[PDB]
């Protein structure tokens, strides 16, 4: 129920958002260039998985800034590299003390004009970072614009950088590179990060909560509440389960699902479940099935596991022989540490101030 | 129809 | 405080005990 | 041309005007559509080679001014039903302009009273223009409704009605209904259809006649009351433009004629009315009232019908009271008539066998479509009375400185942009 | 058109005994008055048959829809050919002149939920 | 509850007319305390730069 | 010279527009109130002082609305008509094909006065802030031209049977078919149970006959399945002038599921909580509802909301009803967002001996309290900015020199 | 070769769309300079469990002898609602880049 959804949210909020972070930041450090332009989940009840995706893809989108002194920021995307960056020159510019003698002019060369243009988008996206709201300009007295009060030849307008092939190294370079900005902004508008998102959540309660959840940071989610056999046909750049094939149901073809969500993948599909011995099990199951499509297809599209099995046979945690006495030796899982929210520590008798997540992954 | 059925009677004009 | 999960039980594994509510106290 | 068939949803009356007087909320005034011809000869008295006939107007327009009033005590109820039509005529002579009606909710907060006052011309002779632009040889009479000073008006009439805005009971109203217009057609074979001579019956023509001449039974001479079988038959509604008809039921207004031309023929019997054995005397009606009683169900035209009556009571305290239905006016002699009619069989039943209930469901009754009460006065004396009593008759700056205002502002403002 | 087709497919049923039949004429083209098809075939079947038996309107343009529900043997074979040929006349009055017609019948030996008599004229 | 004083600072007043209930304050504050202190972006220095 | 034309679809040649509902009613509804008046007086001071005589350009004197569900431009259109110059509206309709409507109002009026964004009413407040809009207006619900559409599958008797996939614009995923197709019968019943209309044992019946007649190739025969749990649907179709009662269970259960695949309850619920907060002190917000449900939501949303306080309540009129052929049930809650707590006015007539002992004793147990120690909610404050957080605004904004760390 | 296919409808609408279907074929086959010599029809028993019929209908013709519209052979099935914009199709080329007219009317 919703009141269900809203305690599950509470009490495992944070935990579940630390897990997607220590997933996403061996995505990220192992996959650099991967950027997914399409995302789908299976199972997102509050939409945890969507939020970090967001994130790590796309830290400079979100309604609120991100801490940037904390390690979590600092990942291996392209896309999250460009924004560091970006960044980063921030702090070069504290580090050196320069003349910060702004030019104030008024009404009575051209370079100031264009640098006056390139400050005013500037503030432009300032103001969607100071308000949380992005359009915050248009709700202002200003007189509006009588070219496109539709938007319509702004999003019909050919774009001038994207071109096909055919249609037409030394430190002191790569530094000018570095240096020069508008090369850096034209890479982030040819890597349109998590444009498209469609999120599946049978559960009404769970659905109510994570629409709620995700409309401030993450806009235009397509809200599906089923998941289709014949939907098949649409493959998605990232494809992320986390924390649902434990609670898919047993009357449901487990197999089937799984099978559904890698043959519409365009890409990373993700898998996260909570370490335990039916998780694992389940996971593993699931690494199995998988796995059985290496003898099939195109070798340039089967399956390949990137974290965080090295090996692609069966796995030795899974068939050593301690584990058969000791219930210790059987999960390959891992830990993640976060600030234990409030709701955590009263409800445990403990002050906790840090957190421990154990989760067991599989990209 | 009943306007045909009472068109047997007689007709009318709305 | 755990019979308030019955309403939201699904029907097929409601009764497991019983194949049948007729008969249901 | 004819339009014998009007289906209900319709109404005779355009829109209603309500008054903004704060005391009169419930006061509207009505204007009624004269412009149809449709409803022109109904809303308008029928001109003899005049008749002074007023229950053939004054019923309708009152209860399509309570049909039209019912929105506000339907509530959305499945469907709304009239009844308890009363009027009294203060002035015989002259026509009707306009009304002024007044609406509670009588008794029970389930129904809907209504208070009728009709002001317009009280003589129809001065209105009157004979034979303009005769053409053919019949012409086409027209009147002047509307006159700046030329006529003198008052209060013609005095009517009111009351509507139930109820449900649709399914046993007393589909299958007991069912079953009584099976029981009549089947009955059908029982009378003889000949039809009797309108001279002695009080109408002109014989095609507006519905009174069988074989079934008519008189108690010494009609001294005591009498009764008659009659029949609303569609083929003499069609080519008879006065009365029109629904898709199976008969208006109140043709149940009440068979009323009125049953009582001119017992009036002749009594010796009330000068017969024909020249002109004709047609008694009028000056005050009258119709009930319904439960079950509401309408009177069915095609299976014929029984009426019953009292004897007449010669006026030279009113038995019914000094409120509206009684006559507000003295003089002349008037001749009451109290009329019960019945539509159904009674007498047929169906014993499969005593084991069974064959009484709950075969048995029925003879409803009572009408019932009530009328006043007539003879046609020679309708100008030899004077109503008795009196009724009276019912006869922006700061807006528009703050639109000038705001104008001003806005043509002003235009200029900066 | 300078070339019409006309469809006039029969689709007989039987329910609890009582054998119907519904005609269903479609014209290629819009140009055709299809009132007048109706008329004809209402003045025509009118002295053969009652209407409480058959039913022929207008379904909508250049189509007409014709139902009997119960009609003895002889009674439809009158029905069916009075209709073609009120439809052969009228459609030649028109302005046109009939080329070829030819028809078809579902086998059907086995009871059938629908036997359809798909009849084809070339104007 | 007087609108005037705080929460904790529970209020002498004896009357009824310009007072609202705990549970309508409670729902005030929650529908009141819907804002984030903001980030100091100067004050901490990025993870990268470090 | 050849020009390029796509060809029209059915639907495009043959769409209608949905009539107008109330528009003097809405105009005095939406364009009067403290903030209109205080514009009005506003010209009246600028033409005074006119009489007398790089920067972002400021309008002297302007009424912002929100249409967070503009159809045709009927409503939105009637706000600049019957307006004057000073008036803007910017629209948030969800569905894509409401942009040809927005079409015709931009050509009508100046394109500075319109805007228009295809966007879900629930985020109005995510693409806007608190204390923007002078005005709100919500019609949610399903526009006519949809009605009518064979391929939005709301059309009914529809001899033949479409694909019945009858939801608001791309932002929702699967349609009622498919929906039908793959939800369980529990699921079915307490999704149908959150909307009233539909009594628990009528659900368990319908959802019943659904789960035992899948899977549904199309309309008809969904329409089948219906039609034998319950009654044959009312004539009028979709709007019914009868009582929500008496209203067969077909019926009932076909405007559930419409909802239901539009979540039409969340999106109501969040329509009205962020106007609330993205409105301007005094400001005026309408909705129209015509559903029990929806009726219900607002009532209780308004009377339990610390600002928010009903002005009144305006029925349709029988004449719009006649004429255009709308629910004899859609009123209009026009709603205003106080300044101060609309608590004070409220408990004038809504204060029970109970609810004040109740008061009391939550006074003393202490229930009111809240949180703010732990880790998010130490960062939280009121819409006020503190001493100890200008200074962070007025801090980042150039950072010192530092040599060690 | 060429397709054309209906979902469940009516009688009278499926005889409609066939004989459009056909009258459109005679039309088309003529303007190439072919009058239809002749034809004939053929209607099938339907299979054994199933309703469906097989209707073998051939034409056999004698040899007697401006705005064009974007349409994809393939066509795109409509769901209710647009997934994109009512302008999505169109491309416009940048309003500064826009030039002059070399031609009128
Ligand atoms: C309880 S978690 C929800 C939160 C989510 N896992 C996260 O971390 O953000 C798993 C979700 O999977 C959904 N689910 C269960 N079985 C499913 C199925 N067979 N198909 C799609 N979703 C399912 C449930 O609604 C449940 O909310
Ligand atoms: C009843 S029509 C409004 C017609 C027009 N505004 C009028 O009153 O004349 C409602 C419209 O709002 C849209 N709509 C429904 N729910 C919405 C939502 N949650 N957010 C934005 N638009 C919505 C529908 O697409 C539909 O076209
Ligand atoms: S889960 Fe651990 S033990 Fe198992 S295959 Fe992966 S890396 Fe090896």
């Amino acid at each position: 129920s919703t009141n269900d959804a809203i305690g599950y949210f509470l009490f495992r909020g944070a935990a579940m958002y630390a897990g997607m972070h220590r997933v996403f930041f061996e995505l990220s450090k192992q996959l650099p260039h991967f950027v997914p332009k399409t995302m789908l989940d299976f199972g997102a009840g509050t939409g945890t998985a969507i939020l970090v995706a967001k994130e790590v893809y796309d830290p400079g989108s979100l309604a609120y800034p991100l801490y940037r002194s904390l390690r979590q920021t600092m990942q291996g995307n392209d896309s999250s590299r460009t924004h560091q960056l970006s960044e980063l020159r921030y702090d070069l510019k504290r580090l050196q003390r320069n003349n910060e003698e702004k030019k104030k002019v008024r009404f009575m060369k051209r370079e100031i004009a264009e640098v006056a243009t390139a400050a005013a988008t500037a503030k432009k996206d300032r103001l969607v970072r100071e308000a949380h709201a992005r359009y915050r300009d248009v709700v202002d007295g200003t007189e509006w614009e009588s070219g496109d009060p539709l938007g319509e030849v702004r999003a019909s307008t050919e774009d001038p950088e994207d071109v096909i092939d055919g249609e037409q190294k030394t430190w002191w370079e790569k530094l000018i590179d570095v240096e020069n900005e508008t090369a850096r902004t034209r890479a982030a508008r040819r890597l349109r990060p998590l444009q498209e998102v469609t999120a599946v959540e049978p559960s009404p309660g769970m659905m109510e909560i994570g629409t709620m959840v995700l409309h401030d940071d993450v806009p235009n989610v397509t809200w599906k509440r089923y998941l289709l056999p014949e939907d098949e046909a649409i493959q998605h750049d990232l494809v992320v389960a986390a924390y649902s094939l434990s609670e898919i149901a047993t009357s449901e073809n487990r197999r089937r699902i799984v099978q559904q969500l890698w043959k519409m993948t365009k890409g990373v599909l993700v898998f996260v479940e909570f370490a335990n011995l039916n998780n694992f099990n389940i996971l593993m199951e699931a690494r199995d099935w998988i796995l059985e499509e290496k003898d099939v297809g195109l070798w340039d599209w089967q399956p390949t596991i990137v974290a965080p099995c090295p090996h692609e046979h069966r796995c030795p945690l899974r068939h050593c022989k301690t584990g058969v006495k000791r219930k210790r030796m059987r999960i390959c899982s891992t830990e993640a540490h976060y600030r234990s929210t409030f709701v955590e520590v009263w409800a445990r008798h403990m002050p906790l101030k840090v957190g421990i997540e154990p989760i067991s992954y599989l990209i | 129809t009943f306007e045909d059925a009472n068109n047997m009677i007689a007709p009318n004009a709305p | 405080w755990a019979a308030k999960f019955y309403g939201q039980v699904t029907f097929g594994p409601r009764n497991y005990p019983y194949p049948s509510s007729r008969w249901l106290a | 041309s004819p339009r014998w068939l009007r289906n209900p949803d319709e109404l005779c009356v355009a829109a209603l005007r309500r008054s903004r007087d704060v005391n009169k909320i419930n006061s509207y005034v009505a204007t009624y559509k004269f412009d149809d011809p449709q409803w022109a000869p109904l809303l308008l008295p029928e001109v003899t080679l005049i008749s002074h006939n007023k229950m053939i107007m004054l019923e309708c327009m009152s209860r399509h001014v309570n049909f039209s009033l019912r929105h506000i005590v339907q509530k959305g109820h499945g469907i709304y039903l009239i009844y308890h039509a009363q009027h009294s005529i203060l002035q015989p002579k002259g026509l009707v302009e306009q009304s002024f009606v007044t609406c509670s909710f009588g008794i029970r907060g389930e129904r809907l009273r209504t208070d009728i006052v009709h002001v317009g011309p009280i003589d129809a002779a001065d209105v009157m223009e004979l034979q303009p632009s005769e053409g053919h040889d019949h012409p086409r009479c027209c009147f002047n409704l509307y006159q700046k000073s030329d006529v003198r008006r008052g209060v013609i009439a005095v009517s009111q009605v009351e509507g139930y805005g109820t449900w649709f009971q399914r046993k007393p109203m589909l299958w007991q209904r069912s079953r009584r217009i099976g029981a009549l057609q089947s009955q059908l074979g029982a009378f003889a259809y000949d039809l009797v001579d309108p001279h002695e019956v009080g109408k002109w023509r014989d095609c507006e006649v519905s009174l069988l001449a074989p079934h008519m039974r008189f108690f010494r001479n009609g001294l005591n009351g009498a009764e008659a079988v009659g029949i609303i038959a569609s083929s003499q509604v069609a080519q008879q433009r006065r009365l029109y008809l629904g898709e199976f039921e008969a208006p109140a207004i043709t149940a009440l004629d068979a009323v009125q031309q049953l009582a001119h023929a017992s009036a002749l019997r009594c010796k009330l009315v000068t017969p024909v054995v020249i002109d004709m005397e047609t008694l009028l009606p000056l005050s009258w009232a119709t009930r319904t009683p439960p079950p509401y169900v309408p009177l069915e035209a095609d299976l014929p019908f029984k009426l019953q009556m009292s004897r007449p009571t010669v006026f030279a305290a009113y038995p019914t009271g000094g409120t509206v239905g009684s006559p507000f006016v003295r003089g002349a002699p008037m001749m009451m008539f109290e009329y019960n009619m019945h539509q159904g069989v009674d007498h047929y039943v169906y014993d499969d066998a005593p084991s069974a209930r064959p009484m709950k469901w075969w048995s029925q009754k003879s409803n009572m479509p009408y019932s009530g009460y009328m006043y007539f006065a003879r046609s020679g004396l309708v100008d030899r009375f004077t109503p008795s009593e009196d009724i009276p008759n019912p006869l922006p700056t700061k807006v528009v400185q703050e639109r000038l205002r705001k104008y001003r502002r806005k043509q002003q403002e235009g200029h900066k942009q | 058109p300078d070339v019409c087709v006309v469809q006039v497919c029969d689709h007989m049923q039987h329910d609890q005994g009582v054998k119907r039949h519904a005609l269903t004429i479609t014209y290629g083209a819009d140009g055709f008055q299809l009132r007048s098809l109706i008329r004809r075939v209402r003045r025509d079947l009118e002295r053969q048959l009652s209407s409480t038996y058959w039913q022929c309107y207008q379904t909508n343009e250049r189509a007409a829809f014709f139902v009997t529900t119960k009609v003895a043997n002889g009674t439809a074979d009158l029905l069916t050919t009075s209709v073609t040929q009120q439809l052969v006349e009228h459609t030649e009055s028109m302005g046109y002149s009939l080329a070829s017609s030819y028809v078809t019948l579902s086998p059907d030996v086995v009871h059938t939920s629908v036997r359809m008599l798909i009849h084809n004229f070339t104007f | 509850h007087k609108p005037g004083e705080s929460g904790l600072q529970a209020g002498s007043s004896t009357t009824i007319a310009g007072k609202e209930t705990w549970s309508q304050f409670s729902t005030k504050m929650r529908y009141g305390r819907r804002r984030i202190r903001v980030i100091d972006v100067a004050a901490k220095m990025s993870y990268e730069y470090q | 010279m050849k020009r390029i034309v796509v060809p029209h679809r059915w639907s495009e040649m043959n769409r209608v527009e949905h009539p107008p509902l109330m528009m003097k009613q809405l105009f005095q509804g939406v364009c009067g109130g403290l903030r209109w008046l205080e514009t009005k007086s506003l010209a009246q001071y600028l033409a005074v002082r006119a009489i007398e005589e790089v920067t972002k350009q400021k309008r002297l004197v302007s009424y912002d609305v929100l249409d967070c569900t503009l159809g045709s431009g009927y409503h939105a259109g009637a706000v600049l008509e019957n307006g004057g110059p000073y008036t803007r509206v910017v629209a948030l309709d969800c569905d894509h094909d409401a942009m040809h409507a927005a079409r015709d109002l931009v050509e009508e009026f100046g394109g500075d006065r319109f805007r228009f964004y295809c966007c879900k009413m629930s985020e109005a407040k995510a693409m806007f802030g608190e204390r923007s809009f002078d005005a709100i207006m919500i019609d949610g619900g399903v526009s006519d031209t949809q009605l009518e559409d064979p391929e939005r599958g709301f059309l009914l008797d529809d001899e033949g049977g479409h694909r019945l996939d009858m939801r608001f614009g791309p932002q929702m995923g699967v349609g009622a078919l498919e929906y039908l197709n793959t939800v369980s019968q529990h699921t079915l019943v307490s999704s149908l149970l959150a909307y009233g209309l539909l009594e628990y044992g009528q659900a368990m019946k319908m959802s019943r006959a659904i789960t035992r007649r899948k899977p549904f190739v199309d309309s008809r025969e969904v329409l089948t399945c219906i039609e034998q749990a319950g009654d044959e649907l009312p004539e009028g179709g979709w709007r019914s002038q009868g009582s929500r009662r008496k209203s067969p269970m077909s019926w009932k259960f076909l405007t559930s599921l419409r909802c239901i695949i539009n979540n039409e309850m969340y999106e109501l619920r969040q329509g009205i909580e962020n106007a609330l907060l993205m409105l301007r002190d005094d400001g005026r917000l309408v909705v129209f509802s015509r559903l029990p449900w929806e009726e219900r939501l607002v009532r209780g949303t308004v009377d339990d909301h610390p600002h928010a306080l009903l002005s009144y309540v305006e029925d349709i009129s029988i004449d719009d009803v006649q004429i255009y052929g709308f629910t004899r049930h859609a009123k209009m809650w026009v709603i205003t967002r106080a300044a101060s707590s609309a608590y004070a006015l409220k408990n004038t007539t809504t204060l029970t001996e109970e609810k004040f002992r109740e008061s009391s004793v939550r006074w003393l147990t202490g229930m009111y309290a809240g949180q703010t120690h732990g880790f998010p909610a130490n960062n939280f404050t009121f819409e006020n900015f503190e001493r100890k957080e200008w200074v962070t605004l007025r801090r980042n904004g150039k950072p010192p020199p530092v040599d060690v760390g | 070769a060429a397709f054309f296919v209906t979902t469940k409808v009516a009688n009278g609408t499926a005889d409609l769309l066939t004989t459009s279907v056909t009258q459109q074929l005679v039309e088309h086959t003529e303007s190439m300079g072919y009058s239809l010599a002749s034809s004939y029809v053929t209607l099938s028993p339907d299979v054994v469990h199933t309703s469906v019929r097989m209707l073998i209908h051939n034409f056999t013709f004698r040899r007697s002898r401006e705005t064009i519209e974007a349409e994809p052979n393939i066509p795109t099935m409509h769901v209710g609602p647009r997934r994109e914009p009512l302008n999505a199709a169109e491309s416009i080329p940048p309003r500064n880049e826009r030039a002059v007219n070399i031609w009128t009317v």
